[PDB]
């Protein structure tokens, strides 16, 4: 029921490279005709020298275009897949920009909810799954139908006999496997738990070698990897006896059918044998045709075996995929509507609810009023929704209810216009450009350096310079080119302050830094929360005594609305 | 390479079922070659035999041999697969128990420089493809090389001349293709490695950073360089899928040249015959039967380079030595501790923060330090030197009179019971969580310490049968706090450092660890290091530190007067 329909949704991606798709059915068929052509032009070589001692150089024409048929089946070959890589290369970008795409839109508040390592197996692991599935498994699941059957058409012609062994194992393949194929899932179900639990054993034990030495089970849990290794093996070694019985029946129909054909063929010309020939005569060249042809029937099925694997990761991949595009999502009103002035704006809210993309409502019916260039401190307990009232200001949550900037309903101004008067500071530092010197200059990276150093020492970022290695141009990456947590947050200060806002938030900026920053983090912002409206959520209740106005949130609503009295 | 030397000698370990799975490969590709070569040269003497010649030519042998090798081709193929795959999976258990054993003694330490999250999925990843070195590399070249070697030595019987241009021609595709298309696609193999780890860290970064990019309006342009590296990365996909297009119609055009020398050479003469005959079609049929044992040479030769890769990517993480060393003084844990350390100057490596700036303190036994600092202090460093993840430089830790260093691993684990921060769930049955403290405790026992500590949530159903960690009964925090302490209770160690042990935990869990903790770590020596000022009052002594310094030490007061 739903693995059928999952395999549905790969066939609706399959459609930006369905002439890519195409070309590989149609080079299958090609590569499935270059067979016969040169299996035949080898039969008459080779009846010609064997029966009728015809010299080599009168059959320079059949060698020309012998050696024409082996070129051509090279050039196919290495244009057939050319073409599939082709094909499932379309599909792993198309669904890769639509993937981001419902992130960019879906906004910080959805993509917050998984760790960004989560995310980034979905957009690199579970895509790439995808290719060898459109590319080696769906144009080989076409020419195994396809020269199978053009080859039996080649051979019946000549015998009725030697393209009824070859087509005699059609039925007999799958009616095989399928018998084989009840012990194999037997045993796919018995051991699904235990291998299930097995196989992430020595990741488990890998990790918490912390815990497992100062416990000292170090040398005792040896032995437990020698017990789930040996277990594993054995359970693994009792799918793949059945696993190799259903992969090693085609290979009983293969040698079977060249036994067949040698045999029945040899007989036939010694006189034991006459009923496949169509009262005539058999040949030399029709038993060369129907024995270079006999392997080449089943290679087609046989390379399937080996791309099947492909077609359950995609499966696999494409329910990762397939539920991420399928999640409803409320996400907020693109809006027309623009700012008049950069004037520092007046916030208003009445009977405000704030919707989180799941669905449910963060914060409660609230009313607040915040007059224009007036800071005021949003203090309230853990878990209230104190911190969505600061992302529905942003524009990452959508809100049923009234919030009007300035006197215009937020739904109705242009995020991308709404947003060139917001700063924020984040309570967790990230920084997401290459350098420190373009992590400031985020905001508009041509400001002039004149500019810029007098915003690098309003944040007190450049005290701890010296101690980076290259200065402003530092390379601040996240792998080996660290800073501290109150060095990487006084960089996300400076970014804040360099161009002027009309609006300013603050989520947490001093929460686990070192005393020595949290001083300069702190009067940085106490400095820069006076020019324009500023909402900080803060933990620490002291020394809010200069703050204007004071909202305490539990359960998501304004119960205490005071002037610290 | 050289890399894999280390490796190689746990392949020697099972070095006769990789011989039987080797011998097998051979044996069923020497199978599917005769049973084609014996079918082409059936059909050609019985046809030039004819009618007339039906009692004198000898049917009943060659129909014996395509039935001999047709069962050889089934059977050999199933039981290489069988044999190749178990032999596979008993070097599996060496590779992991040879890695395990080297970076346990590094575990804290070693493993700090380099992140947590992908190492260990890459060591996970790369004995993974270490243990594909025998079924992707080495069984597909040897088996091929035997099999190259039997048909040419078969064929020397007949002509010399033409087993050795056979021979030649598959020989020096053997070694020449694998080569030359290793050292062309090598640049692509290094770019197409940094460019899918770039795309990584601009999309972490993309995906993380997308509030503070949305804001600044940098998100449109920082998807576009985004978008930009897979452009790349893509054009590096598809120059790896030319060589491969590149190998495969090569392949093809040299197990045609073979064929068609064959034809050609063969029937001017065979083994000084005018007039081959049947012998045409035997040395036409070897050759085109002959090159599904160079189908895999190919693609073999790059794993190669994906092994050599994981195979330094995992000897140098394991060839950094220890930080300390134990030696096996074969001492005996004293039942009491009084713990003493005069001081104790530490530094972390690459790092000018120098956390302890020499601090002292002096222990007895049976009394209940708690040690107070704000985060940052570097009072947790305190409890790595305890267990010693770290050795202190120009420091002195006594462990009742005699120093840290001279207790062996076995006693020092023993003495000491610490419950970390971070508790791990082993992900196996709850009865294996906590025998891993004590390993010798009756069934009995874990009931009633489980009992004690007030995890009766986990004995009211399959209490010791059921799994916990990933698939399995998940714990919750103050849940699986008490699986800490539950442990460290088992282990009865006359020493017990706690770190942090309320970090996370609301009022009501709070209040009954810290009454946990003293009526039952009550006759143990207790070093416990918070940030919290509640449950002080209990405690024989605290330590306030500030910047790995002593301030306020000695007060026998709930808490630091500012503090309060």
């Amino acid at each position: 029921s739903r693995q059928k329909e999952l395999t549905r949704w790969l066939k609706q991606q399959s459609v930006i490279s369905q002439r890519w798709l195409n070309i590989s059915r149609l080079l299958g068929f090609v590569s499935g005709i270059l067979i016969i052509a040169q299996a035949w032009f080898m039969a008459r070589i080779l009846q010609h020298m064997i029966m009728e001692n015809i010299p080599r150089e009168a059959l320079l024409l059949p060698f020309t275009l012998l050696v024409l048929t082996f070129v051509l089946r090279a050039w196919v070959v290495w244009l057939r897949e050319r073409v599939g890589y082709h094909a499932g290369q379309h599909i792993r970008f198309a669904i890769r920009r639509q993937v981001l795409d419902r992130l960019q839109q879906a906004g910080p508040a959805w993509i917050q909810g998984k760790p960004a390592g989560s995310w980034a197996t979905l957009v690199l692991e579970q895509i790439d799954d995808m290719h060898d599935y459109y590319a080696r498994y769906l144009p080989q699941m076409a020419l195994a139908v396809s020269v199978p059957l053009l080859i039996v058409v080649a051979i019946f012609p000549s015998n009725w006999a030697a393209a009824l062994i070859l087509l005699g194992t059609a039925p007999l393949i799958p009616l095989f496997m399928a018998l084989v194929g009840m012990g194999a899932a037997d045993a796919n179900r018995r051991n699904f738990l235990a291998l299930a639990r097995l196989s992430g054993h020595f990741l488990d034990r890998l990790r918490g070698m912390e815990t497992l030495r100062i416990f000292g089970r170090g040398e005792a849990e040896i032995e437990s990897i020698r017990s789930a290794s040996e277990d594993f093996r054995q359970r693994t070694m009792e799918v793949l006896r059945l696993a190799f019985l259903s992969s090693g029946i085609l290979e009983f129909f293969t040698s079977l059918s060249i036994a067949l054909v040698a045999v029945y063929f040899g007989f036939s010309y010694l006189g034991e044998l006459d009923f496949g020939h169509y009262d005539t005569g058999v040949t030399l060249a029709a038993g060369f045709l129907a024995l270079i042809l006999a392997p080449e029937f089943f290679q087609p099925l046989r390379d399937l075996g080996t791309f099947y694997h492909a077609k359950a990761q995609a499966v696999g991949a494409a329910d990762s995929l397939k539920t991420f595009m399928e999640t409803p999502l409320a996400h907020p009103q693109r809006g027309e509507a623009e700012l008049a002035s950069t004037d520092p704006v007046t916030i208003e809210a009445e009977e405000l609810f704030i919707t989180s993309p799941e669905g449910k409502t963060l914060a409660g019916p609230l009313n607040f009023t915040l007059p224009a260039g007036q800071r005021a401190v949003l203090v309230g307990r853990s878990g209230s929704g104190k911190s969505s009232l600061l992302n529905a200001l942003s524009g990452f949550l959508s809100y049923q209810g009234s919030l009007r900037i300035n006197g215009i309903e937020l739904r109705d101004l242009s995020p991308e216009s709404w947003r060139k008067h917001l700063s924020w500071v984040g309570q967790n530092p990230q920084l997401p450009a290459a350098t420190l010197r373009d992590n400031v200059l985020l905001a508009r990276p041509d400001a002039s350096e004149q500019e810029l150093q007098a915003a690098l020492d309003n944040a007190w970022v450049s005290e701890f310079l010296p101690l980076l290695p290259q200065g402003v141009d530092t390379p601040v990456g996240d792998q080996a080119a660290r800073l501290s947590v109150g060095q990487a947050q006084r960089v996300a200060v400076a970014r804040a302050l360099l161009n002027p806002c009309s609006l300013l938030l603050l989520d947490e900026p001093a929460a686990s830094l070192d005393a020595h920053s949290e001083q300069r983090v702190m009067e940085a912002l106490n400095a820069a929360s006076l020019r324009q409206t500023t909402l900080m959520v803060t933990h620490q209740l002291e020394d809010l005594a200069d703050w204007d106005v004071i909202w305490v949130m539990q359960d998501g609503r304004i119960i205490e609305q005071g002037r610290y009295a | 390479m050289r890399a894999l030397l280390p490796y190689l000698a746990l392949y020697k370990r099972h070095k006769w079922m990789l011989s039987l799975g080797i011998v097998l490969a051979i044996v069923t590709l020497l199978a599917s070659i005769g049973l084609l070569t014996l079918s082409g040269w059936f059909l050609s003497a019985s046809a030039v035999a004819g009618v007339a010649g039906l009692y004198s030519f000898n049917y009943m042998l060659p129909a014996a041999g395509v039935r001999g090798a047709a069962i050889t081709r089934t059977a050999g193929r199933y039981f290489e697969r069988l044999v190749s795959h178990d032999a596979t999976f008993r070097v599996l258990q060496h590779l992991r128990i040879y890695t395990f054993s080297k970076l346990l003694p590094l575990s804290p330490a070693g493993l700090a420089r380099y992140r947590q999250g992908e190492l260990l999925n890459r060591v996970v990843a790369d004995v993974d493809t270490l243990d594909h070195l025998y079924l992707r590399v080495i069984s597909p070249l040897v088996g091929a090389f035997v099999v190259i070697m039997v048909v040419t030595i078969g064929l020397s019987f007949l002509d010399f001349t033409l087993a050795f241009t056979l021979g030649g021609i598959m020989l020096l595709t053997l070694f020449l293709m694998p080569p030359l298309f290793y050292r062309a696609g090598k640049s692509t193999g290094q770019n197409l490695t940094h460019l899918r780890g770039q795309y990584r860290q601009q999309l972490t970064a993309w995906l993380q950073g997308q509030a503070e990019l949305t804001i600044f309006g940098a998100s449109d342009r920082y998807r576009t360089q985004l978008e930009n590296t897979e452009i790349q990365w893509l054009e590096a996909q598809r120059r790896q899928s030319e060589l491969t297009a590149l190998s495969q119609a090569i392949m093809l055009l040299i197990g045609a040249l073979a064929v068609i020398l064959m034809l050609w050479m063969a029937s001017g003469g065979v083994g000084g015959n005018a007039q081959p005959g049947a012998l045409i079609a035997l040395f036409v049929f070897c050759a085109l039967a002959a090159f599904e044992a160079l189908a895999p040479v190919t693609g073999a030769f790059q794993h190669l380079g994906q092994v050599i890769a994981s195979a330094v990517r995992i000897s140098d993480l394991t060839d950094q030595k220890p930080e300390v060393t134990f030696p096996d003084t074969q001492t005996r844990v004293a039942d009491r501790v009084s713990l003493t350390l005069r001081d104790v100057q530490f530094t972390y490596p690459e790092q000018s923060q120098q956390a302890l700036k020499g601090i002292s303190l002096q222990v007895n036994a049976g009394e209940h330090i708690a040690i107070l600092g704000r985060t940052g202090c570097g009072k947790s460093t305190l409890l790595q030197q305890l267990t010693r993840a770290w050795d202190p430089q120009q420091g002195e830790i006594l462990l009742n009179d005699s120093p840290i260093a001279s207790l062996n691993e076995a006693a020092l684990r023993q003495t000491i019971s610490v419950v970390p921060q971070r508790v791990h769930l082993f992900s196996a049955t709850l009865r294996d969580n906590l025998l891993l403290a004590s390993p010798g405790s009756s069934d009995e026992a874990l009931s009633e310490i489980l009992r004690r500590v007030g995890l009766e949530k986990l004995l009211e159903d399959a209490g010791l049968n059921s799994w916990l960690g990933e698939g399995g009964r998940q714990l919750s925090g103050g849940e699986l706090r008490r699986l800490a302490i539950a442990r460290a209770l088992l282990h009865d160690a006359p020493l017990v450092l706690l770190d942090q042990p309320t970090e996370g935990l609301d009022a009501t869990t709070e209040s009954q660890i810290l009454e946990l903790l003293a009526e039952m770590m009550r006759e143990k020596t207790v070093l416990m290091v918070t940030h919290r000022l509640r449950g002080l009052s209990r405690f024989q002594q605290i330590i306030v530190m500030d910047n790995g310094q002593i301030i306020e030490q000695g007060t026998h007061a709930e808490l630091l007067a500012r503090q309060g």
